[PDB]
């Protein structure tokens, strides 16, 4: 778990710290319906696992951003646990 | 206890501007945000903006013109509302609301009365209201106390310290010459009085003051 | 939650002719349409599932057509047997939701009332009660008129009347007419007369009988 | 077979409870839901909720009143509809219905008739209805049966045992006095009575009684 | 922004019936509505949120139920306590918004 | 298929326990589509592989569980059988 257990402890932070990003970046830009911690939550793993089904997303450049960063350091996250959770 | 304490009322010349308050209490989380609402008297809520305290960030209606400037102070858990440049159209009922970051309104102030006018403060003059002595009573009889000549609203009428609540009516204030009048209505058993003593309590927030004033049967 | 209306809610056609029901949804539900027959005291009966598909053991006579908002339901050839109420039900949200139903009426040729009348039986005479029946049955339009007459004078206290809904064998009507009295009063007079009129004839259709 | 078996009728005093049942045969999935729906007298069909017995959760419908509870009993293969505090609005059919996880219902059963009232159970009484003496018969002849004084609702009238459906009209019942009544009415060729024999039989769920009665030309 | 829209604005029944309050949503918002009680002098007070969920404190007698664009609050056989103005608001969409009320008359 | 048939087995697990604490978890949220095990099916068939169109998603919370708990034993299953069907 150095490599596998490694990633998950990555991982669950930027999902929260996503997660706030998101409302917070959010909130403001009328008709965005990423403002709310709790499905703001949902989003970011969606998101991080790439699945994506558009129920929730971000509208705002800075929301995209976090977006970015979430959905980077979460492919690779999956990644490395990847090559772990089967080897 | 009290999750949001606001002040009771403030006073706004034209054009001026004023700072309104907020002070939260119990459990505080960094995905609080602080809601503030405007109310006219006989009209609907209408959402102001909302700031989250942990990160310093404001939103705002788009919808209306910005009188407002969100700011809030951690270290005394304190929100605040700047509105500028008032008139009679700002005059109305500003609450202040939590929200956990979940999308609702979990609590409430009290909120504050502001009132936009040139008019100076004036502190109400309480007297009693009890029966003639021609008047028959019956197995309950009604008292009362007389508020008139304040300014601004409003005034927070209560009898015996709180603990009589019930055959309470207080009536609404009529504005007459920039001053306000109202009187208060509370009804107990016939028995009870002067035996058991009646006193109403007027707090008037703009003038910081509150009287009391026991109900005794005429002369 | 989805809304599913039906209308009209009376639908009226001639024998074997084709006959459509309308379902909308207030929302978009794909082709998560069902639909339920119901006849007269009976219990709800799948017709057509998933807005199309057949049900087997139902008559090749029913159909059904329509996706997203508006659906239909069809029967080629209408028989009496079809005489029910028709439900549409929607399985696309949560929570299933059904159609206030849309009740299919025939219109057949008109056919006279058959009239039977009955005396109180000596069982129910036994008890101190006394029950005169008569039956209209089999006729069309439903609408119809009857008058008892107790010795030659019309009679109107202690009667009730029931009427059946279109019957679902031969889509006529029938009606029940009952005179409730007590022995005694029964004891005191002859004959009991039961008439009716209906629109197939500008006489009325008589039946009588005397006590003894 | 009957997949699902309900029992006749229940009657309810305004303000107590009742717990219907449904006997359910034929092949069973972890996958079945068990619904119940509600039909007031000349209305439509109303959902009340669901059940999944493999795992015992329900659902309920959320835009009327809760009178019901949900529960199924694996072992024997039973649903259970418990409902309490009733009044008259609460009179109704109420079905149960299997549904195989796949959003259509199946199956119904025969529905229970539920009678919210304080009235008392009463059987039936019933009587013969043969033509009169002087009635002329033509290729056809009609009997019947009166069927009165019952409570509550409903009956079930056949004739013959049921073999006997073709000719056959039963009129909806009539309420006076705290009491149904009721005739059944059957056609059969002339020459086949009395030689063959008519007799009604006459099923009241409420009072489990179930009489016969035969039909024989009048002395 | 989303128009709540709460018709009628009042509504008058006997003591002891039910009660159902109306609001659309201009849009669907799914169950993101939140019903709010405020009587004469007072300040709103949360009565039931995401559209039908309980909130402690709150008597039985009121209930939620909808979702999408039609929303209802209803109240199981009023008393005089429940003499009040009562709001929707949605938090579907930035920004929230309120429905303009409707009144409970006796 | 050590490895290979080894997560298929696996897989065809989460898909049906899936698709069934899906409609599960569902049913009863006013408004989930996710609430006829046919379809559930489809869903998570969807989900385990990323591509989530959308047609289909869980709105409730133990519902978006099942679905975190479906992407991941699926993210991997796809995985692991991904080092094989290819090597």
């Amino acid at each position: 778990w150095r490599a596998a257990g490694a990633a998950t402890v990555l991982l669950v932070i930027v999902l929260l710290a996503g997660s706030y990003l998101a409302v917070l970046a959010e909130r403001g830009a009328p008709g965005a319906q990423l403002i709310t911690y709790p499905r703001a939550l949902w989003w970011s793993v969606e998101t991080a696992t790439t699945v994506g089904y558009g129920d929730l997303y971000p509208v705002t450049l800075w929301g995209r951003c976090v977006a970015v960063v979430v959905m980077v350091a979460g492919i690779t996250s999956f990644g490395l646990v990847t090559a772990a959770l089967a080897t | 206890q009290v999750q949001l304490q606001q002040p009771g009322a403030e006073l706004v010349k034209p054009g001026a501007s004023v700072k309104l308050s907020c002070k939260a209490s119990g459990y505080t989380f960094t995905s609080d945000w602080i809601h503030w609402v405007k109310q006219r008297p006989g009209h609907g809520l209408e959402w102001i903006g909302e700031i989250i305290p942990s990160y310093g960030r404001a939103n705002y209606n788009e919808k209306i013109q910005k009188k407002a400037t969100l700011t809030a102070d951690k270290s005394s858990s304190t929100a605040f509302m700047q509105l500028s440049s008032l008139t009679s159209e700002d005059s109305a009922v500003y609450y202040c609301a939590r929200e956990r970051g979940d999308g609702y309104f979990a609590v409430w102030g009290a909120g504050t009365t502001v009132t936009v006018s040139s008019a100076k403060t004036t502190p109400p003059s309480v007297y009693p209201l009890a029966p003639g002595s021609a008047a028959q009573t019956n197995s309950m009889v009604t008292l009362g106390c007389l508020v008139k000549g304040y300014f601004p609203e409003p005034v927070t009428v209560t009898w015996n310290s709180g603990s009589l609540s019930s055959g309470v009516h207080t009536f609404p204030a009529v504005l007459q010459s920039d001053l306000y009048t109202l009187s208060s209505s509370v009804t107990v058993p016939s028995s009870s009085w002067p035996s058991e003593t009646v006193t109403c309590n007027v707090a008037h927030p703009a003038s910081s003051t509150k009287v009391d004033k026991k109900i005794v049967p005429r002369d | 939650d989805i809304l599913l209306t039906q209308s009209p809610a009376i639908l009226s056609v001639s024998p074997g002719e084709r006959v459509s029901f309308s379902c909308r949804a207030s929302q978009s539900i794909g082709t998560d349409i069902h639909w339920y027959q119901q006849r007269t005291n009976g219990s709800p009966r799948l017709l057509i599932k998933y807005a199309s598909e057949s049900i087997s053991g139902i008559p090749s006579r029913f159909s059904g057509s329509g996706s997203g908002t508006d659906f239909t339901l069809s029967i080629n050839s209408v028989e009496s047997e079809d005489i029910a109420n028709y439900y549409c039900q929607q399985s696309n949200r949560w929570p299933f939701t059904f159609g206030s139903g849309t009740k299919l009426e025939i219109k057949r040729a008109d056919a006279a009332p058959t009239v039977s009348i009955f005396p109180p039986s000596s069982e129910q005479l036994t008890s101190g009660g006394a029950s005169v029946v008569c039956f209209l049955n089999n006729f069309y339009p439903k609408d119809i008129n009857v008058k008892w007459k107790i010795d030659g004078s019309e009679r109107q206290n202690g009667v009730l009347n029931s009427w059946t809904d279109q019957d679902s064998k031969d889509s006529t009507y029938s009606m029940s007419s009952t005179l409730t009295l007590t022995k005694d009063e029964y004891e005191r007079h002859n004959s009991y007369t039961c008439e009716a009129t209906h629109k197939t004839s500008t006489s009325p259709i008589v039946k009588s009988f005397n006590r003894n």
